[PDB]
């Protein structure tokens, strides 16, 4: 329910910063800023989809899985879910920069269910989604 | 506050250059100078971080203690994750070295794409783990 919408607007927003755009709102806003604080630690002393991989329409599900596994290999926290959202965004903007985009909808359904099935359980334990805003809100 | 973060920014900045996987980098990756350097910047990051939790434990004066045998234990483990990510980054480049050594110095693209996969996963988890900390180093201090 919730997680489908949260992915929608977060991907929505990640298009804007690359001169692009395609198809309780305090959650969506805080997560948008968290990904910005996160990304200007990234692109600060890094580079963008520059440390990239070889992304085809057929390997994207493999690289998504490899990265997402290793991201949560040893626990789940809020800072890593922001990375999970940031990574999912890095997928979509590398797509249009590499001439794919209906992949985005796949990536969008590669983040929702993963929250629904394997992340939903940890979310409600540490206070639900409204716990994320309480810890990253007035900051 | 902004010094273990600077040492971390020096670890990430160096890793950033290894993520370029340049001809320069690949030649370097067959030596032990890149993994030796990573341990230094990591052992510096953990040093500045360990000395900064102690620095807080001094001016940290409110001391509600029924939950602080839970507080500091949550953060002594949340720094345990940061040193873990930085150890993993180092190991992922030891495996790359030992893998090309079994290819007589040669290196396939299947290997470099796989290494780039792990480096991205680690950069993300590194930054995210450092984020879950710097916020938890403001519930400690405030």
């Amino acid at each position: 329910y919730d997680n489908r919408e949260i992915v929608m607007k977060y991907i929505h927003y990640k298009l804007s910063q690359r001169g692009y755009e395609w198809d309780s709102e305090v959650v969506h806003l805080t997560l948008r800023q968290a990904g910005d604080d996160f990304s200007r630690r990234y692109r600060r002393d890094f580079a963008e989809m520059s440390s990239q991989l070889h992304l085809t329409p057929f390997t994207a599900r493999g690289r998504f899985a490899t990265v997402v596994e290793e991201l949560f290999r040893d626990g789940v926290n809020w800072g890593r879910i922001v990375a999970f959202f940031e990574f999912g965004g890095v997928m979509c903007v590398e797509s249009v920069n590499r001439e794919m985009s209906p992949l985005v909808d796949n990536i969008a359904l590669w983040m929702t269910e993963y929250l629904n099935r394997h992340l939903h359980t940890w979310i409600q334990d540490n206070g639900g989604w409204d716990a994320f805003v309480e810890l990253y809100g007035p900051s | 506050g902004q010094r273990w973060e600077l040492a971390l920014g020096r670890f990430l900045e160096y890793l950033s250059w290894v993520s370029t996987l340049s001809e320069q980098v690949q030649e370097e990756l067959l030596s032990s100078q890149v993994t030796q350097e990573l341990r230094a910047l990591m052992d510096e990051t953990m040093k500045e971080l360990k000395a900064y939790k102690s620095e807080l434990e001094e001016q940290l004066t409110p001391v509600a203690e029924e939950t602080r045998a839970r507080l500091s234990k949550e953060l002594q483990a949340a720094q345990a994750r940061l040193g873990a990510d930085m150890e993993d980054v180092r190991g992922r480049l030891v495996q790359y070295r030992g893998e090309v050594q079994a290819m007589l110095g040669q290196s396939t693209e299947e290997l470099r794409v796989r290494l780039a996969s792990h480096l991205i996963a680690l950069q993300l988890r590194l930054i995210g783990d450092a984020f879950d900390l710097q916020k938890r180093l403001a519930v400690y201090q405030a």
